[PDB]
DNA sequence: ACAGCATGCGCGCCCAGGGCTGATCGTGCAAAAGTCGTGCCAGCCGTC
DNA sequence: GACGGCTGGCACGACTTTTGCACTCGACTAAAGGGGCGCGCATGCTGT
């Protein structure tokens, strides 16, 4: 952890039972800021109506949604993925829609 | 993942839409034919003469159908596929570099002899340079309009059945997975075991089986054999398509491959052929007599144009 | 987490058990207990069918808060009616009276 | 304006259960639609509204009755 | 399509199935697997049930529907109610009537019973071979008889023609068909008074009302076998959660294609005259095909499936998990509430919350459409909704209109009582967590740790009312289970009022004149002190004094420049000697409470809301911090342990002369370390004085130091002296996990460091206690659920019904010093006839009133010992309580309304309070241990006192013992009421005499428990008796005899020259004295000696009604009871005598103690003793009214010693709910010694006493148990089992045909509708005035 | 003539033991259904 | 513009495969049917 300069007083009810007053100098000062990391994982199989393939093509989806998937659908490395973006893609087959 | 779906989920979007009494009808009349699709209105006239006169006139029930093509997954139901483009042109941007204009000529009309190749249409439109390819682009950039619903999460994986290992030179079973049950599950891995020692997959196509022969080998009854094998697969290093090599025939000749090369060599035989649109059976039968499989040619026509096949519409 | 509308399940109607996949909580009869005790009656009565199991419920209140209707449309909803199907396949009867 | 205590409204008719319903049936007239408030609004909801109606004592259970009795009458 | 009100349910007949529903599927072909349409016949398919898909079918005609109640050709016309799938049903038509499995008998099992035979003989003859006999006559054989094959046989073969016997159910559609149940009935009756054997009572009276109930139910007993068979809807058929489900797959459908296939069968069979064996095994397992339809079970196993299921089908799977549990009842999902992190802040007036705008932008989601939709800014909702997520600065401009005054609910997840859920107006906030306002840290319990909160959000319409007046914080400033104000100020408030108003000596400035005092300005520019000396100041005051005025004045007083500036928060009138002195949190919970005791509501609230205020912003500015240097450690304490072990190393020496054993060394060691430590304290409590001081010099104490740690602990904001102890002085002694003390405290405390002895042994205690909270929690939380679930059946009814008969209110007190007076339990309900004053012909109250404040002054002013006050029990009303008896409404004031839940705040109000006890009842002994000299009975207070219930006995010295069993003392106060009351030892001996009074000192008793009186009275030799073997080896100067094993009293010897009063027996006795030598009065002859309330699992037996152990006999009118008179040769001490009729006779097997040895003949209500008394004995004989005192007296004696307080009312109405089923001891108008309803025994006497017949009903017998068979005992068949097996309770309610009535909670809460509590109530009552009006 | 104790008998409860269902498992076969081959008929084209 | 040849589509027949009855066939579960043990109690011989 990290050691702080600590006043001991009530102040304007701001402490109250347990609770604890802090700066915004601290927040300024990047103290105690903490990193996380995360992990996804995508599974490819081979079902009934064949193998499964990857990407280079999708349908029902814009080019802006595309534009940041790398060919053979990887994100770039560093890219900033918020919400409900796409890494890696993926696709199924189906049959006897030709007709 | 358990959510409600077409007419569903579109029908509760029509009642969002206030419908008096007669909108909110064929509303919920126009809403039934939706298709997969989902552009597929069929007969309108199926609509009008449903809905059993007393009024209600076609033009009183366009602007409703129109008002269900505006929905959420912007072109729906309309018809002639040629609706729903003009509709997701129009609400897709209404600013555009020309992309508008251009975009109502070629969906009015031409996009039929434009689909395959430009050509002489090039000069039709009288676009040029990078115009013309980008308003392809465009084209080929906009869509099937919905599938938007479907949601499909999960797979159903066929998660294998028995298994098997190439050796020195020999395939043989091992029924690798996972006193009644282990001898139970030992004979089906034992009757696999020799048979997939008979049948070698080996190289191209596999080698013809036939249920007498399994049958005969362990003296199992063949419809047990058969019968077990149909609803479950077994999962081999390359593959699914278990039944598929036990049903077959004796090809009714002493000179040999079974159906499953008869067609799989057939349509095999039929991808490289027709330098521009031969599109002859009789060809191929003949090069199927040149192999010595004794080809009728009556059987080979007609079994050989089947299962996705394009014969003999390719003429 | 503080949820509103999500998606739903198939079996009883329900919203999804748990947060990021949206889940819708819980509600449990201390609490009933507690509404009880205040003597609450309509706040407790769509808590219970209305906002909780009721399916067309969801339907009609939506578009009453869409509109700004803001009426429960009173009635006994659903499982009424199920129990009188499920107790009507047994050989004793139900009825209705003032 | 709004209310801190309840309770001076409910000592008109005291229940402190009936001011719920009868400000309820009273709050479904300019709810809905079809009413006039007889109290100049604050632009606060016609939740308030109801409570204050209630403290000017112009609306109760017998008012509503009476108005009921007219609007039936020039019907 | 309409409320509720009650329906009882009858048995089904073919022809009512038969009008509710038609079909008809004479083959099994349901659909077409390559088509997907409609097609002829079958069951499941879409032929029945109406219409596919919405209103429309393929036949050919009839589609429109414009016709309704036929079939068409593959579609079902007939709707006639609703919907489109769930309407109505269809059937099947059986061609002989058969089926139920679980019809007749409910194992058990009513029929097969009521006609009269075996249930083996009914189970064999429908299956299997064995025939019933019908059509007799003519011979000795009756149709009761079976038979079998050989007995058919021969049976044929003998009697020949006119015989009749049928495999199926048949032949008992004839029997049955034939019964006549009226005459039956009064045959039964008359068998029912001729036979008096026991085992046929239960029998005659089971047959008696089942025929009854046949009898006004309306419905034929031959309609339990039913013809046509109705089939359920398929789609209601829950599919197995496993994988996917399919309607195909179910279980049921399996069985009903089997039995659709055996009925096709069957008409085949039957239609082609196939032989006998054959038809009747196809009758026979279709009868067992049914029995796989409804059950699994009980023709054994027969279940079918491709995997097997276990057949939770139609007996388990009605409304799910094996009974109604799936409506309401946990876990369903809340939609629309959240959850956040807690934080405080010093703002938002009491009704209002931090809402964080992240939160409240999704919850108010849809008003936010409608109101985008409405204000004009729109086009359509899904472009709505884009400007919801892109959220526009003008979005929030809309959420702030949105919010305004429609507030929201707030929610912990555990809720111990009726205000752990509160609303407020939500204010938006920048954060991630929640903002709650700080006065309430009590109805939450929950300090701020981080601890996660839920917000639910109501909507409707009246809901926002229902918010707004029963639920917002500021409406309730009380507590429902007491009346004290919650909501008191602590924490920084105290420490800033106690800094405010402090005062001082000798500072700068003084000797002025200041008005207003307007001195608060001078305050902030310096030149004074807040706490700088006392000036005098003129002060405007009102008051009330004048009625509806308010009389002023301004006078020249002295204090303090902060009292004089808090003194502009006081609104308007109250008194000025309130803020007048030092403010702890003492004064203030008084401020607040006079403050809304004289003020009101409105006042007060807005007054505790600038009192906190101006209480963080004092105490913000007073700046008290902690630190090293105010710990000060005592110079004497050195000598003080220096002087502990100096007395220590004594003592030890004392174990090495062999002199002192352990005990004795132990209490030693005790007493010297527990002197050290009372003497270190007031070491410590001197030492604090004259710390940080003012500037000046000599006086005294210098103005009590203003240091932290003095005014933490002396003015109780958050500390206290007795953690101080620890911190300054020394430790004390410690908890080890044995029951002995160590002998070597820790001598030292937190200024030094301790030995790793003194922290090693130190930790036990924590480690011994870190471990009962969840464990007592666990049962804590447990007794609620039983508590609410047998007193939820309770509800407001009537305004006011009125009586004179009552409870008889007077004062109580616990020993030693007084506890409550007579204020706290006269307080408000009602008093009953009237109260005179001391003086006759005056009286208090006309009739009868609520008291409030000025009666009680009234009654305080005045002696009145004795008030008569109304309650539950008694002044009983029909169907719930008057709303009368039960008002003071607590947490309000008014004559209380009508639609209030009784029962729900006197569940959750007796088990609100968590943990246990300190001790465990008396069974520990921690106030004194065995015993050390003397028990010490005397008086102290000034005033005479009187012996109650004493009995003289002659001594030879002055003082008078008393060998009664309990005695009493009584003490004058001022007209003679209750100062000190102390039960006295039985047999105590009296230092004083009889007949003799004093007022103070002389103490007048002595009591050592190795004697209890057995005396001869007069002078002369002990009476003669017999020393034989046997009797000498009793346990506790020889002995010789012992009542016990066969001391026996004979009549006493009155002079020394002659062999010639009464003695009890104790149960053990040993003789001190030889026949034949000197003895005189007042000495020894023999003298030696031989549950327990409080503790939570005591309290579950108290309320639960727990037999005890030893029982205490009690005595009935009349008899004689002297010396074991009328006793028979054998076990001894039994009652004989007539004495006036009334053949009263008690068996005691003379190992137990004798009643008394005086009295001669007795009554009813004499106290005999022997131990604690059982209820049902007090109830039986003493009144309802002693149980009532008992069990709240009881009660709260166990709760007196937390010091937690709790109204008498809920236990008295818990008192009143464990009443219910008495007995009646004679018959009625139909019916003879069952259990029956204190309702209906009522409403049948009032029509006993109503029209003509003298006698229809008698007397009845109350009885009590509690807690378990009463909560079983509710004569609502929906609410009986939540728990228990549903086919029985369905089975009582289908043959018997009670009515629904709906009168409860569990009944509209779980079948549901508008509970008839609360607003909803008044609801159900507006409909019926409106029904009332046509 | 009444009371005690010994004996005999009836019934409740726990333990042990057998027996249908369950676990499969088999599949023979006559026939019914699915699929492939095969011949026939109708539609399309070219040149006489 | 009429006709015969080519070819594709379709209905029918034959081949192969696989499903309801029909009689099996030997190594478990735990729930229910039977029996023994023990206990309660009623009857009666007897000693007081």
């Amino acid at each position: 952890g990290q050691n702080m300069r600590v006043a001991f007083m009530p102040w304007n009810g701001y402490n109250f039972e347990d609770s604890i007053l802090v700066s915004e100098r601290v927040v300024q000062e990047d103290r105690f800021t903490t990193i996380h990391i995360q992990e996804l994982a995508c599974v490819s199989r081979d079902t009934k109506l064949g193998p499964e393939e990857i990407t280079a093509d999708i349908p029902n989806v814009g080019e802006a949604a595309l534009s940041k998937l790398d060919e053979s659908g990887i994100v770039y490395i560093g890219a900033e993925v918020t919400g409900g973006d796409i890494l890696v893609g993926k696709v199924t087959p189906k049959g006897e829609t030709q007709l | 993942e358990t959510t409600q779906t077409l007419q569903d989920y579109l029908m509760w979007q029509v009642e969002l839409t206030p419908f008096t009494d007669t909108d909110r009808a064929i509303a919920t009349s126009i809403v039934d034919a939706v298709d997969d699709t989902g552009y597929l209105t069929i007969q309108i006239e199926d609509i009008v003469d449903s809905i059993g006169d007393d009024e209600i006139g076609l033009e009183e029930v366009e602007a409703v159908l129109k008002r269900i093509q505006r929905f959420d997954p912007v072109g729906v139901a309309a018809k002639d596929l040629r609706d729903c483009l003009l509709i997701q042109l129009s609400q897709f941007a209404k600013e555009t570099p020309w992309l508008e204009e251009a975009r109502l000529i070629i969906s009015d009309h031409l996009d039929l002899l434009a689909n395959h190749d430009f050509r002489t249409l090039m000069r039709v439109t009288r676009l040029k340079e990078e115009v013309l390819k980008e308003a392809v682009n465009l084209i080929q950039s906009l869509d099937x309009x919905x599938x938007x619903x479907x949601x499909x999460x999960x797979x159903x994986x066929x998660x294998x059945x028995x298994x098997x290992x190439x050796x020195x030179x020999x395939x043989x079973x091992x029924x690798x997975x996972x006193s009644a049950n282990d001898t139970l599950l030992r004979v089906s891995r034992c009757i696999v075991e020799q048979q997939q020692a008979f049948f070698e997959q080996g190289e191209e196509y596999m080698k013809p089986m036939v249920l007498a022969d399994i049958a005969q080998a362990v003296e199992m009854h063949e419809s047990t054999i058969s019968r077990v094998t149909t609803q479950k697969y077994l999962h081999s290093p390359r593959g699914i398509x278990x039944x598929x090599x036990x049903x077959x025939x004796x090809x009714x000749x002493x000179x040999x491959a079974s159906s499953t090369a008869i067609r799989a060599l057939v349509k095999k035989l039929i991808a490289a052929e027709n330098p521009a649109k031969p599109l002859s059976d009789s060809k191929l039968t003949s090069m199927l007599s040149e192999q010595g499989i004794m080809v009728a040619r009556r059987t080979v026509a007609k079994y050989r144009e089947s299962l996705s096949i394009p014969p003999s519409n390719q003429r | 987490h503080a949820r509103s509308t999500g998606s739903y399940s198939l079996v009883t109607q329900q919203p999804l058990g748990g947060k990021a996949q949206f889940g819708g909580q819980r509600f449990g009869e201390m609490e009933v207990w507690a509404l009880e005790a205040y003597g609450a009656a309509y706040t407790l009565q769509e808590m219970l069918t209305v906002k909780s199991d009721d399916v067309n419920g969801r339907t009609k209140m939506y578009k009453n808060i869409v509109d700004g209707n803001h009426q429960m449309e009173p009635g006994m909803p659903e499982s009424f009616n199920v129990l009188l199907k499920e107790i009507r396949s047994l050989g004793i009867n139900i009825e209705l009276e003032d | 304006m709004a209310r801190v205590t309840v309770q001076d409204a409910v000592e008109k008719i005291g229940n402190r259960f009936d001011l719920v319903l009868v400000a309820a049936r009273r709050a479904r007239q300019m709810q809905v639609g079809g009413k006039d408030p007889l109290v100049p609004e604050e632009n606060d909801k016609t939740t308030v509204i109801a409570l204050r109606e209630i403290e000017e004592g112009l609306i109760n259970n017998q008012i509503l009755d009476v108005r009921e009795r007219q609007e039936q009458q020039e019907q | 399509t309409e409320e509720f009100d009650a329906i009882k349910i009858a048995l089904a007949s073919p022809d009512m199935i038969r009008s509710w529903s038609f079909g008809e599927v004479k083959k099994p072909e349901t659909i077409n697997y390559r088509t997907f349409k409609p097609e002829r016949d079958g069951l499941f398919c879409a032929r029945i049930f109406g219409p596919v898909k919405d209103y429309e079918c393929l036949c050919g005609k009839y589609k429109r529907l414009k016709h309704r109640g036929v079939i068409c050709e593959k579609c079902g016309v007939e709707v006639t109610q609703t919907k489109v799938r769930r309407e109505r049903m269809g059937h099947i038509e059986l061609a002989s009537p058969t089926a139920h499995i679980w019809f007749l008998k409910s194992l058990p099992s009513r029929i097969g019973l009521l006609l009269d035979m075996p249930l083996r003989d009914i189970e064999r003859v429908l299956y299997f071979e064995s025939y019933v006999v019908i059509e007799g006559g003519m011979t000795n054989l009756e149709r009761q008889q079976i038979l079998t094959e050989e007995q058919y046989l021969d049976a044929l073969e003998e009697f020949g023609d006119e015989f009749d016997a049928k495999m199926g159910a048949e032949a008992i559609q004839a029997l049955l068909k034939s019964m006549d149940l009226e005459q039956e009935c009064e045959q039964l009756r008359e068998e029912l008074n001729e036979t008096n054997s026991e085992t046929k009572r239960k029998k005659l009276t089971k047959r008696i009302k089942l025929l009854e109930a046949f009898v006004q139910s309306g419905n034929k007993p031959e309609w339990m076998i039913l013809t046509v068979l109705p089939v359920l809807p398929p789609d209601l058929r829950p599919l197995v959660p496993l994988d996917g489900g399919r309607f195909a797959t179910s279980d049921l459908n399996d069985l009903y294609r089997r039995v659709i296939n055996r009925n096709n069968r069957l008409k085949r069979l039957l239609d082609l005259a196939a032989p006998d064996i054959i038809v009747r095994n196809e009758k026979r397992m279709l009868q067992e095909a049914v029995d796989a339809l409804l059950d699994n079970g009980r023709r054994g196993r027969a279940i079918t499936g491709s995997n097997k299921r276990p057949l939770k089908s139609l007996a388990d799977m009605i409304k799910g998990k094996q009974g109604r549990f799936r409506q309401n009842l946990l876990g369903k999902r809340v939609d629309y509430s959240g959850r956040s992190v807690i934080t405080v802040g010093p703002y938002l007036r009491l009704h209002q919350c931090g809402l964080p705008k992240k939160m409240a932008l999704e919850l108010f989601k849809p008003f936010i459409y409608g109101k985008l939709e409405l204000r004009g800014l729109a086009t359509t909702i899904k472009a709505a909704k884009k400007m919801v997520e892109r959220e526009e600065a003008v979005v929030w401009d809309i959420l702030d209109e949105v919010i305004r005054e429609h507030p929201v609910l707030l929610n912990r997840a555990p809720t111990l009582h009726r205000l752990g859920i509160q609303a407020f107006e939500p204010v938006l906030i920048e954060g991630k967590a929640i903002q709650l306002h700080p006065l309430v840290c009590a109805a939450y319990n929950a300090d701020f740790d981080g601890d996660q909160m839920a917000v639910h959000v109501p909507l409707t319409l009246e809901a926002q009312l229902e918010a707004r007046a029963l639920m917002m914080s500021t409406n309730n400033i009380l507590s429902p289970a007491n009346g004290e104000p919650i909501i008191v100020p602590s924490q920084d408030v105290v420490l800033g009022l106690y800094y405010m108003t402090r005062d001082c000596v000798n500072a700068k400035g003084e000797g002025m004149v200041l008005t207003g005092p307007k001195e608060a300005e001078r305050l902030y520019r310096s030149g004074l002190a807040s706490l700088h000396a006392r000036v005098k100041v003129r002060i405007t005051e009102y008051e009330k004094d004048a009625n509806g005025e308010l009389v002023a004045k301004t006078s020249l007083k002295d204090t303090t420049v902060g009292r004089a500036i808090l003194w502009m928060i006081v609104p308007k009138g109250l008194p000025y000697s309130i803020v007048n002195q030092a403010l702890g949190k003492k004064a203030i919970s008084k401020m607040l409470n006079t403050c809304y005791r004289i003020l009101g509501l409105k006042p007060t609230v807005i007054f505790a809301d600038q009192i906190m205020y101006t209480g963080f912003a004092y105490a913000a500015r007073s700046g008290a911090s902690v630190g090293i240097d105010d710990m000060v450690i005592p110079e004497k304490k050195h000598e003080i342990i220096s002087e502990a072990e100096a007395e220590v190393a004594e003592i030890q020496e004392q174990f090495q002369s062999g002199l002192v054993t352990a005990g004795e060394r132990y209490n030693k060691v005790i007493d010297i370390w527990a002197a050290a430590n009372d003497r270190v304290s007031k070491a410590m409590m001197d030492n604090l004085q004259t710390e940080t001081v003012i500037n000046r010099d000599g006086q005294e104490e210098k103005q009590v130091s203003f240091n932290s740690i003095y005014m933490m602990a002396d003015s109780g904001a958050r500390g206290s002296a007795a953690q101080i102890r620890q911190l300054a002085g020394m430790r004390g002694l410690m908890a080890k996990p044995d029951g002995s003390i160590i002998e070597t405290p820790i001598t030292a405390n937190f200024r030094e460091g301790l030995n790793v002895l003194q922290y090693f042994i130190s930790t036990h205690g924590a480690r011994k206690g870190l471990a009962d909270t969840a464990l007592k929690t666990a049962n804590s939380g447990y007794l609620t659920r039983r508590l609410v679930d047998v007193a939820q059946d309770l509800v407001v009814t009537e305004d006011d019904c009125g009586t004179h008969e009552g409870i008889m209110m007077t004062p109580v007190i616990e020993g030693g010093d007084v506890k409550e007076p007579l204020r706290d339990r006269v307080l408000g309900r009602v008093t009953a006839e009237d109260v005179l004053k001391p003086g006759t012909a005056d009286i208090l109250v006309p009739r009868n009133t609520l008291l409030h404040e000025q009666w009680c002054d009234l009654l305080e002013e005045n002696s009145v010992d004795a008030v008569k006050v109304r309650s539950v029990v008694s002044c009983d009303t029909d169907f719930g309580v008057c709303a009368h008896c039960y008002g003071r409404d607590l947490a309000r004031g008014h004559i209380i309304n009508k639609g209030e839940a009784i029962g729900v705040i006197a569940a959750q109000s007796i088990g609100e309070p968590g943990t246990q006890l300190t001790m465990r009842t008396f069974h520990i002994g921690g106030a004194a241990s065995r015993a050390a000299a003397e028990s010490s009975i005397q008086v102290k207070n000034k005033g005479s006192i009187k012996l109650s219930n004493v009995k003289s006995v002659v001594n030879s010295s002055g003082k008078l013992v008393i060998t009664s069993r309990n005695t009493e003392l009584k003490l004058i106060d001022e007209f003679g009421r209750t100062k000190e009351s102390y039960k006295v030892p039985y047999g105590a001996v009296l230092a004083k005499g009889d007949g003799e009074q004093v007022a103070g000192g002389e103490t007048v008793a002595n009591w050592d428990p190795h004697t209890m009186p057995v005396i001869t009275e007069v002078s002369g030799f002990v009476r003669f008796t017999d020393m034989i073997d046997g009797q000498t080896i009793t346990r506790q100067s020889l002995v010789v005899l012992d009542s016990a094993e066969r001391r026996p009293a004979l009549k006493i010897v009155d002079a020394q020259g002659n062999d010639v009063a009464q003695y009890f027996l104790p149960g053990k006795a040993i003789v001190q004295l030889e026949d034949g030598v000197q003895i005189s009065s007042g000495d020894t002859l023999a003298r030696i000696p031989q549950d327990i309330t409080g503790g939570l699992p005591r309290v579950a037996d108290l309320f639960e009604a727990r037999r005890p152990k030893e029982p205490a006999i009690l005595a009935e009118i009349s008899g004689i009871v002297s010396f074991g008179k009328e006793t028979k040769g054998k076990r001894r001490l039994v009652i004989t005598p007539v004495d006036g009729s009334d053949p009263y006779e008690e068996m005691i097997p003379k190992w137990r103690q004798l009643n008394v040895f005086e009295g001669e003949r007795v009554e009813r209500g004499d106290v005999i003793s022997d131990g604690p008394e059982a209820p049902h004995d007090i109830l039986r004989l003493r009144g309802v009214h002693a149980v009532t005192r008992y069990i709240v007296n009881e009660v709260q004696d166990v709760y007196r010693l937390q010091g937690v307080k709790i109204n008498d009312k809920h236990i008295e109405v818990i008192v009143r709910q464990m009443l219910r089923k008495a007995t009646i001891v004679n018959a009625g108008s139909s019916d003879f010694l069952e259990g029956e309803q204190v309702e209906y025994s009522r409403v049948k006497i009032a029509n006993r006493e109503l029209e003509a017949n003298g006698k229809v009903g008698a007397t009845y017998s109350r009885d009590l148990l509690g807690i378990t068979k009463a909560s079983l005992a509710t004569e609502s068949f929906i609410s009986a089992a939540s728990f228990q097996e549903t086919t029985r309770v369905l089975t009582e309610a289908a043959v018997a045909g009670k009515r629904d009535e709906l009168r409860g909670l569990k009944e509209n809460v779980i079948v549901g509708r508008l509970i008839p509590a609360g607003t909803g109530y008044a609801y159900h009552q507006d409909r019926m005035r409106r029904r009332a009006a046509g």
